[PDB]
């Protein structure tokens, strides 16, 4: 997902989960601004989507503890392609 | 031409007591040359009275001639024509946030000095001359063995320069020695011819005329819609071979965004990925691989557009098109 | 007119208020239009471009700033696209979604359009009356000045339903202020009363047969409280998209069918809303939708930023020459809100392109009553509060034309006119109801 605008300045960055991400590494000590691309990966663990998203290198590192979410991804990244494809 | 009012026309609806009507008040030149002397396209023309004395210092052209009425041109029926030099441009941009200007930081011109149109021409031709010039994205100096990286990687020649203007001016008087007839290159039309001009109007290159064929010293007043008619006046002389135009993207109905990667793949079924080369970033005026690997994308985006111009046969089919209608091949390219 | 929606013919709306202020702005400006362009594509000419202001993105934040803000433009000027906005060069501004605005700029990268100056629309003219007309006005008020009252609603509070405050007021305005003529803002009875909303509708002892619906309500609870009005007080009625007796639930909004309310034809008359209608010389621009709580502006400088809000939103309501300019229109969150009908914005424009002489918007914001660019911006606030408190109306007295006093501005011109100066003729009060 790429940024368009510096994260602190995303209108309800709270929802977009690349925002997150990016202020996550921000308040870390990474620099990141507008242009920046940033891989994530939904993780399980309520938390809301945004929040259990976590950086794709951290989701590698098995001794993180860290998965890819089955339901978010069986639901709006698998369930919602096919409905379309397989709508007729 | 007439001694006085020149620029001032007839109008239609002219008043008089004999006359309701006037026809042709505002021809054009071109349309009226071409109509009175039955010229359809590119052609042979046989020219009798040429005047080889008359013209100084008025073109970047080999030879200038003038004639005193325009019945001394008529067209012949030969059918064969002369090989046509065909120049391939790439253009690397940076965006400057501060004014929000459009700044060129590199090009790459592939030569293609004998492209026959009477014959096919062949799958994966080679360019006779292959160059690149850069400047610093960043700074006025380049990272530390660029020369010499450049030379064990890169294809074809490569030529540092210290700032913009240098460039362009390199760039105008290689455009002058070549003396290409064609402009090969992906979205100049409407992107990057306007970016080259442009700079070089910012920068003050004098000979900034070479993009065409006319030499001026000076640009057009009101140079600063208009601007397209400038740019296409600047150019004349030089055929713009765009294949993501509106006649480029007539030849390829089967692409969808007419990238020149999913161009590339739809018309030679070849696959390239493309890098998003972003020069505001910080590693470009330290890191000699990040800058080299921008410098091969760059090279390749030209030689893929010059493949892809070649194998939808773009300036054969144009060529056609334009013997067929009786307009200009300019216009056939660009409109 | 039946109560559709088609996306097309609202687009079609939509497009048209571009073109429209285009035509207007190269007008002004004396610009060719070779001198307007796309801005959504990359140029490196600095062009003229004209658009909406509409959000960056199409699920935005309920707060705006100065760095997410686009510019929409027309189907011809740019095939409908939309294009961010640099506005980093541009140090003092106001916008708002839905305002049309005219730029100088240049799009160089692609992705972003660079405002180097803004092209204010020009203010709208102002109407004009020949001599014989302002005579015959001389002649009708017989020296007096004109006495103009003006009330909002709602007009009972929230916890009861008595009228004595409007009866009150009725016996004022008959035997003391008597005032040529009476203008009444919706709501009546509105419907997001709560205890209309809630069904909490008591049986009321005074009438004789309880009435079994909103609109028998008003007709045994207002009209004889109204019929009291004196009939040498004209009185107009102007209706809100919340009233109850309405059955057209959107703005523009027809008039009331004066019949219906039992009302005599003596001294009522219904207008609808928006209305413009002139009482002697006098422009009048009446419009029952909050445009003062609901637009809400973009802003940069300490210049704009000093200035009153209510200046700066009289200001922009009289450029975009529409009552309610804000698109989207607001919302209450589901209870009610602007409720806009797209298809028709077409008539909630200055009737004419003339600018009223005095415009009337009531909110739900303090009563106040300005002059801004020559015309008189009244808000007379709530007649009643929704404790039962006093509220406020707002009395117009304007002074009686007169072509010798000099207070009228000749206009240059073959053929006589004068200009109402109306902001040096008015007075505005804004009295405790």
């Amino acid at each position: 997902m790429k940024l368009s605008k510096d994260p602190k300045a995303y209108p309800g960055g709270k929802n977009m989960p690349a925002v997150q991400v990016a202020l996550r590494m921000r308040k870390a000590g990474r620099v990141v601004k507008a242009g920046s691309v940033i891989t994530f990966v939904i993780t399980k663990q309520a938390l809301s989507v945004a929040e259990r998203a976590h950086a794709l290198n951290e989701v590698m590192i098995k001794s993180n503890n860290l998965i890819p979410d089955p339901q978010y991804y069986l639901e709006k990244q698998i369930f919602a392609p096919v409905e379309r494809l397989l709508e007729r | 031409q007439t001694p006085k009012s020149s620029r001032d026309t007839i109008p239609s609806d002219l008043s008089s007591d004999t006359f309701y009507h006037v026809f042709g008040g505002n021809s054009n030149i071109f349309e009226s040359f071409v109509i009175q002397n039955r010229i359809m396209g590119p052609c042979w023309l046989d020219i009798k009275g040429a005047d080889f004395n008359s013209i100084r210092n008025a073109s970047h052209c080999a030879v200038e001639v003038s004639v005193d009425k325009p019945q001394n041109i008529t067209p012949t029926t030969t059918k064969t024509m002369p090989n046509l030099r065909c120049l391939s441009l790439s253009i690397q941009t940076l965006m400057n946030p501060k004014e929000n200007k459009q700044e060129i930081v590199s090009i790459t011109l592939s030569a293609y000095r004998n492209i026959s149109l009477d014959s096919p021409i062949p799958e994966n031709i080679k360019p006779d001359d292959l160059c690149t010039l850069v400047r610093p994205p960043q700074s006025t100096s380049f990272p530390l063995g660029l020369a010499a990286l450049a030379k064990q990687k890169l294809p074809g020649r490569v030529r540092l320069f210290n700032n913009e203007k240098a460039m362009l001016s390199c760039f105008c008087a290689m455009l002058k020695v070549e003396d290409p007839d064609v402009i090969i290159g992906h979205r100049l039309q409407n992107v990057y011819l306007d970016v080259l001009a442009h700079r070089m109007h910012d920068l003050n290159i004098p000979t900034f005329s070479s993009i065409g064929r006319r030499l001026r010293r000076t640009w057009p007043e009101k140079f600063g819609n208009m601007n397209h008619f400038f740019i296409s006046d600047i150019c004349s002389g030089r055929l713009i071979c765009d294949i993501a135009n509106e006649m480029g993207q007539s030849l390829t109905p089967k692409c969808q965004s007419w990238d020149l990667s999913e161009m590339y793949q739809v018309t030679c079924e070849k696959e390239h990925k493309p890098l998003d080369i972003d020069y505001q970033n910080p590693q470009y005026q330290n890191d000699v691989n990040s800058m080299t690997m921008a410098l091969q994308e760059n090279i390749t985006n030209c030689m893929i557009s010059a493949e892809v111009s070649y194998r939808i046969q773009l300036l054969t089919l144009t060529k056609q098109l334009t013997n067929l209608a009786g307009n200009a091949w300019a216009q056939t390219l660009g409109g | 007119r039946t109560m559709r929606q088609n996306l097309q013919e609202a687009s079609d709306v939509l497009d048209d208020q571009i073109e429209s202020f285009t035509k207007i702005i190269q007008n002004h400006y004396k610009l060719s239009p070779n001198d307007f362009a796309d801005p959504t594509i990359q140029s490196q000419s600095e062009i003229y471009a004209v658009g909406r202001i509409v959000p960056d993105s199409p699920t935005y934040d309920k707060f705006l700033n100065p760095e997410s803000l686009s510019l929409e433009t027309s189907r011809m000027g740019g095939v409908g696209r939309r294009v961010r906005l640099d506005l980093s060069q541009v140090n003092e501004l106001s916008f708002f979604l839905g305002q049309i605005v005219a730029f100088k700029g240049k799009n160089a990268n692609g992705d972003y359009f660079t405002v180097n100056s803004i092209l204010p629309l020009p203010y709208p003219n102002s109407p004009v009356s020949t001599s014989q007309e302002l005579q015959e006005f001389q002649a009708n008020l017989e020296g007096s000045s004109l006495k103009v009252i003006v009330t909002c609603g709602p007009y009972f509070a929230n916890d009861n339903f008595s009228l004595e405050l409007l009866q009150e007021f009725i016996d004022s305005i008959n035997n003391e202020v008597k005032p040529h003529v009476l203008i009444m803002f919706g709501p009546f009875i509105d419907i997001t009363h709560p205890l209309i909303a809630s069904g909490k509708l008591p049986n009321f002892p005074q009438f004789k047969t309880q009435p079994k619906t909103l609109d028998e309500l008003f007709l045994k609870l207002f009209t004889p409280i109204l019929k009291t009005i004196s009939p040498h007080i004209q009185t107009v009625l102007i209706p809100s998209t919340k009233d109850a007796i309405s059955n057209h639930a959107a703005y523009p909004q027809a008039s009331l069918i004066r019949k219906a309310l039992q009302l005599p034809k003596r001294n009522f008359k219904c207008m609808a809303n928006p209305s413009s209608f002139q009482i002697n010389e006098i422009y009048f621009g009446c419009s029952n939708v909050d445009t003062f709580k609901d637009l809400k502006e973009v802003i940069k400088g300490g210049t704009t930023s000093s200035r009153y809000r209510l200046d700066r939103v009289s200001e922009h309501i009289l450029q975009q020459r529409r009552y309610y300019p804000i698109f989207p229109g607001s919302i209450r969150t589901h209870i009610s809100g602007a409720d806009l009908d797209v298809s028709y914005l077409g008539l909630t424009e200055f009737v004419g392109g003339f600018s009223p002489d005095i415009m009337i918007i009531p909110s739900e914001l303090q009563h106040f009553a300005r002059v801004v660019q020559n015309v008189v911006v009244i808000n007379p606030g709530r007649f009643i509060r929704a404790t039962g408190n006093r509220g406020s109306y707002a009395q117009i007295t304007v002074q009686c034309p007169d072509l010798e006093d000099g207070k009228l501005t000749l206009v240059e011109g073959e053929e006589p006119v004068y200009l109402h100066n109306v902001w040096k003729r008015a007075r505005v009060d804004l009295i405790a109801s």
